[PDB]
């Protein structure tokens, strides 16, 4: 069953995901100690970016390289074995890979997929909640899992506050951070909230869940992608799921 | 964050500290290295020792180079990218260290301007320094 | 025909803001992209109101919205209206809505100077009124040929200009403009070059001042060194008594202060115990002398007042004769 | 964590000075507006909008006195810390599910309030001295997230 979650929802921001709500959440850590996000979406599959398969390793690197150094765990402390790595043929526009476990995860109250979206959800103004395991306040890497709302910003406003134009041969670096976010159709934007709370390093991997009331079913609207919109820049910026959806149905039959 | 209001008043603080800018560096690296000793590790070819030359020269080139990250505040991804590549390549500081250096930092203000440390320009401080740290760790791999 | 028709929205008054044109009903806007004073001064002549004084993009009104109408615009500024400029045709642009030109006209803008607060009526504080109200301007890079635009503009004597506030309060209100840079040559301030009207970082404890004055005031003398030639550096300037800061105080700048009183050169820099010279409020800074100046006044860039100095302070000279 | 007789001594001669009815609430005031997202806990204390309007805030005031009693209280059982802090975890982790890294946070505002009302005399072994003591009581009060 996807997005159902038990216990459904009423990072250096807040709210402590106290009573357990996204199951479908994962968290990487690689062979040099860094923890980053990763998003389950199905029973032997989840959803993760390339940059975070590719930390700990040059420029040149594969998937046979990457997969024996990976550790991955879900739900509270279970370690799950990986079986490989798949990273999406494309990576100058889309920043995502696919991580096969060697064997189903049981499924239950704390492990759980998200289910994927049929409809485009990325309206302006609709508040979507994001949870990770990454650095808090004082850059330490968290110790229990978090969430915040978020809502989906408007992708010109974006585009100026990260490039000098929107015209393409008019831009220029302008970005408040030295990495320079991915923008393109395939993706969207996020401002932060109103308490002043944003996304900071190692959550990229998470997933933009989205909360359907009309249905009560929880759908990934988005995947982070740039995680270095902490509270420096303004907003993280996202791939937007439906944009890789028959890729990853197709990649998930074969 | 980093809004107008808070821009004017973390240039205030900063011209009106003026030239004992390299002093409360190294009172700050110094209360940093006694009260966090892991990191001191990051310094091993230091000695690390109250009233060292050394450490009052390195703190005197980081207040050195936050006064020009405040001269160029808007245009600072430039400004601090070479030290942003020294610190993340060369030196490979783990982020929290810079979360802990901006606090002693802090304190150190705090602790001898009485007067200037009010709430907003101690927000203004805390939220500039903490954007510096952002620039110099955003290139971690 | 008579179907076009244009406005300025947004910049507080009819002759102040961001350039829209109306075509077919609907408003649009102008890139800045090449944007000029002739332009500038082809939009200020249709509203009649007057000559043109700054143009900027979409920093001071805010982005407009819709079509932007023109884009590298080629016209002489002797045009009857800015849609009668040469044009790559409507709607061809390659600007962004972040390039949205904007205007102020002399009409709505209304500009006079003064000084306040001065020991005369050619010293103090320099205070531009602007829309009916009176503001200062912050002395990040306020140099001697601003001050001497600004004495000229006054009809204070030219031949010694001084930046700094002396007496002059601290401003409050509106800082309107940032690094003025003059050449010398402009007939009024506003007509230098400076950064966009109402954005800047300063604060009004940085406004600029001058001190205008023919150099038959201007005097030097050392004091309580047991003669002429040795103790504290005090200076009156139009018969305000002050004291030269320590900061940026060196062997060159203490030779010259020792060639003006025809003492030859300064040997020390040391304290000797004569009289009792009463402390004051107001500072003379140097920033740097080459040591070849006839006169301290010589010096380029030196601040009368406008700073507050810490404890160091009183720098002061013993020489040779 | 084990502090040496010096260390305790050097705590403990400061504290004496501290005015325990006002450090606790300058430290939450401060917290509140440096670091926001924390008024989310304070929903019932109204205004929380301007630096003065947080900062004279008597409710604000009152509760920050009630910590800094509770820090009081920790500084005088350095040692069976755990034990004095019971309650006080259950309570912020169970009803409130505040994050326990805004208790090492709120520990480093409160050094630097101590720092800013105490100047010269709040010297770097002093300091480090009361980082051992903050982190020990945020170690302490966190517990029930384990
Ligand atoms: C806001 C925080 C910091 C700033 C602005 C800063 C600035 C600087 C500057 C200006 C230099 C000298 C660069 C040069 O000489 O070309 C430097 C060197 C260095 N920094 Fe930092 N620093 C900060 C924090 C830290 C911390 C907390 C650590 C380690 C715990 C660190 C690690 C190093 C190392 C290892 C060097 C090399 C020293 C040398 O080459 O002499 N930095 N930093
Ligand atoms: C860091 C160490 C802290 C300690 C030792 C502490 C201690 C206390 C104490 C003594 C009380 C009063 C309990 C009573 O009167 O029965 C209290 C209540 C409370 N605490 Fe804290 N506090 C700390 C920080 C925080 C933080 C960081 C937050 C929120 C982020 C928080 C949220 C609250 C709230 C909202 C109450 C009042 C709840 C109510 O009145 O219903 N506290 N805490
Ligand atoms: C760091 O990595 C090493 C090697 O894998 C491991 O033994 C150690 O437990 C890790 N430490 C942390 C804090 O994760
Ligand atoms: C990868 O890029 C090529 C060239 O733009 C494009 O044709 C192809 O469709 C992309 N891959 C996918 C899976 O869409
Ligand atoms: C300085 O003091 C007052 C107030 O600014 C001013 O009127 C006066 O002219 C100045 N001093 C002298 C000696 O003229
Ligand atoms: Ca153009
Ligand atoms: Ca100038």
């Amino acid at each position: 069953v996807c997005g159902k979650p038990k216990n459904p929802a009423n990072i250096l921001g807040g709210h402590l995901d106290a009573k357990g709500s996204f199951p479908w959440q994962a968290k990487m850590v690689s062979h040099h100690n860094l923890t980053t996000g990763a998003t389950l979406i199905n029973e032997q599959w989840l959803l993760t970016t390339a940059k975070n398969l590719f930390l700990n390793h040059s420029e040149n690197a594969t998937a046979k390289d990457i997969a024996p150094t990976l550790t991955l765990y879900v739900g509270k402390k279970q370690l799950v074995e990986i079986e490989k790595v798949v990273l999406h043929p494309n990576y100058s526009q889309v920043d995502i890979g696919l991580i096969k476990l060697k064997q189903k995860v049981s499924v239950n109250e704390r492990v759980m997929p998200i289910c994927l979206p049929s409809k485009d959800y990325a309206e302006v103004g609709r508040v979507g909640y994001v949870s990770g395991w990454g650095r808090n306040a004082n850059f330490k890497f968290t110790d229990h899992l978090k969430y915040v709302m978020l809502p989906v910003a408007d992708q010109d406003q974006c585009i100026r506050h990260y490039e000098g134009s929107t015209v393409p041969e008019k831009k220029t670096p302008k970005s408040p951070v030295g990495v320079q976010p991915i923008l393109n159709e395939h993706t969207f934007c996020a401002g932060m909230s109103k308490y002043q709370e944003d996304t900071c390093y190692g959550d990229a991997g998470s997933a933009f869940a989205v909360h359907d009331l009309e249905e009560d079913t929880w759908y990934a609207t988005g995947i982070l992608s740039f995680d270095k919109s902490c509270a420096v820049a303004e907003y993280g910026v996202y791939v937007k799921v439906t944009s890789i959806q028959d890729w990853v149905q197709k990649t998930i039959a074969e | 964050v980093l809004s107008p209001a808070d821009k004017t008043n973390v240039k205030a603080a900063w011209g009106k500290v003026g030239a004992h800018a390299g002093e409360y560096g190294a009172e700050a690296l110094e209360r940093m290295f006694l009260s966090f000793p892991t990191t001191k590790t990051y310094f091993p070819h230091f000695d690390l020792s109250h009233g060292s030359a050394q450490v009052k020269g390195h703190g005197k080139k980081v207040a050195d180079a936050l006064t020009n990250a405040v001269a160029h505040v808007d245009d600072m991804p430039n400004a601090l990218s070479a030290l942003s590549d020294l610190h993340a390549h060369k030196l490979r500081v783990d982020p929290v260290n810079f979360k802990l250096l901006s606090h002693c930092l802090l304190v150190t203000l705090a602790a001898h301007l009485p007067a200037e440390f009010t709430p907003a320009v101690h927000a203004s401080l805390d939220k500039f320094l903490a954007s510096v740290s952002t620039v110099l760790t955003s290139k971690y791999r | 025909g008579s179907n076009l028709e244009m406005r300025l929205t947004r910049g507080g008054n009819m002759c102040s803001g961001r350039i829209e044109i109306k075509f077919q009903g609907r408003w649009g806007t102008v890139c800045d992209d090449n944007f000029n004073i002739d332009h500038a001064s082809v939009i200020c002549r249709q509203l009649e109101c007057g000559s043109a004084v700054s143009f900027s993009g979409s920093s001071n009104f805010g982005e407009g919205s819709g079509p932007i109408w023109f884009d590298d615009l080629i016209c002489n500024g002797n045009e009857s209206a800015l849609w009668n400029c040469k044009h790559q045709g409507w709607g061809k642009h390659n600007c962004d809505h972040a390039e949205d030109a904007g205007v102020i006209c002399s009409k709505g803008a209304d500009l006079s100077l003064r000084l306040v607060d001065g020991v005369t009526e050619c010293s103090g504080r320099l205070e531009v009124r602007f829309q009916g109200e009176w503001g200062t301007i912050c002395d990040d890079g306020w140099d001697s040929y601003d001050a001497a635009v600004a004495c000229k503009q006054l009809g204070c004597p030219t031949a010694v200009t001084a930046i700094g506030r002396v007496n002059a309060s601290k401003g409050f209100g509106h800082i309107w403009l940032d690094s003025v840079s003059c050449q010398g040559h402009e007939p009024a301030i506003w007509q230098c070059k400076h950064h966009e009207w109402g954005k800047h970082y300063c604060n009004h404890n940085e406004d600029a001042g001058v001190t205008c004055s023919d150099g038959s005031d201007l005097e030097l003398r050392l004091r309580g060194g047991g003669s002429r030639c040795a103790g504290t550096v005090e200076v009156e300037i139009q018969r305000l008594l002050g004291k030269v800061c320590d900061r940026g105080w060196g062997l060159k700048e203490a030779d010259v202060v020792c060639r003006q009183l025809g003492c030859g050169s300064a040997l020390k820099t040391s304290y000797q115990v004569y009289s009792k010279i009463q402390a004051t409020n107001t500072w003379l800074f140097l920033s740097s002398c080459n040591g070849n100046e006839t006169s301290l006044w010589d010096c380029k860039n030196w601040q009368w007042g406008g700073l507050t100095c810490d404890h160091y302070e009183e720098a002061k000279i013993t020489c040779s004769a | 964590v084990h502090l040496t007789p010096e260390e305790k001594s050097a705590v403990t001669a400061l504290w004496g000075k501290v005015n325990v009815d006002e450090v606790g609430g300058e430290a939450l005031g401060r917290l509140l507006v440096v670091y926001p997202w924390t008024q989310r806990f304070f929903e019932s204390f109204g205004d929380l909008s301007t630096p003065d309007a947080v900062m004279g805030n008597p409710k604000v005031k009152a509760h920050g006195k009630k910590v800094l009693g509770a820090f009081s209280d920790g500084l005088a059982h350095l040692d069976n810390l755990k034990g004095t802090f019971a309650t006080l975890s259950e309570l912020h982790c169970d009803k409130l599910h505040v994050d326990p890294e805004n208790f090492r946070l709120l520990g480093n505002v409160l050094v630097c309030v101590l720092a800013h009302h105490f100047g010269k005399e709040f010297t770097p072994p002093v300091q480090a001295a009361y980082q051992k003591v903050v982190a020990g009581v945020a170690n302490a009060l966190a517990h029930k997230y384990h």
